[PDB]
């Protein structure tokens, strides 16, 4: 242990630098489909019909 | 409009002269994800019942 905050804050900042060069991608770009039902449950629904 | 017609099927069985009747469940009711969506019924459910 002890070395998880370490590596964490320099993934804060890694990540930091991509938020000015992504122009087009929205907020279930990248996630699976089983982790978006709690968080969106209406478009969930709508992918399995299709 | 909700896709269950079961309770409302009853109700127009025992107006017409209906008697002693036998009922087999499926399941249960489905939530709403939001005003525009209704549940949905499956075919594997109903078969099930056969």
């Amino acid at each position: 242990f002890a070395n998880i905050g370490t590596r964490l804050d320099d993934i804060i900042a890694a990540v930091s630098a991509a938020e000015p060069i992504d122009v087009n991608n929205g907020k279930l770009n990248g996630r699976l489909l089983s982790d978006i039902e709690p968080l969106d449950n209406a478009t969930y629904n709508t992918i399995l019909l299709e | 409009k909700s896709p269950y017609l079961m309770f409302y099927s009853l109700q127009m069985y025992f107006a017409n002269g209906g008697g002693p009747c036998y009922i087999v469940s499926t399941g249960v009711y489905d939530d709403w994800s939001d005003s525009e969506t209704p549940p949905t019924i499956n075919f594997s459910d109903l078969e099930s019942g056969l």
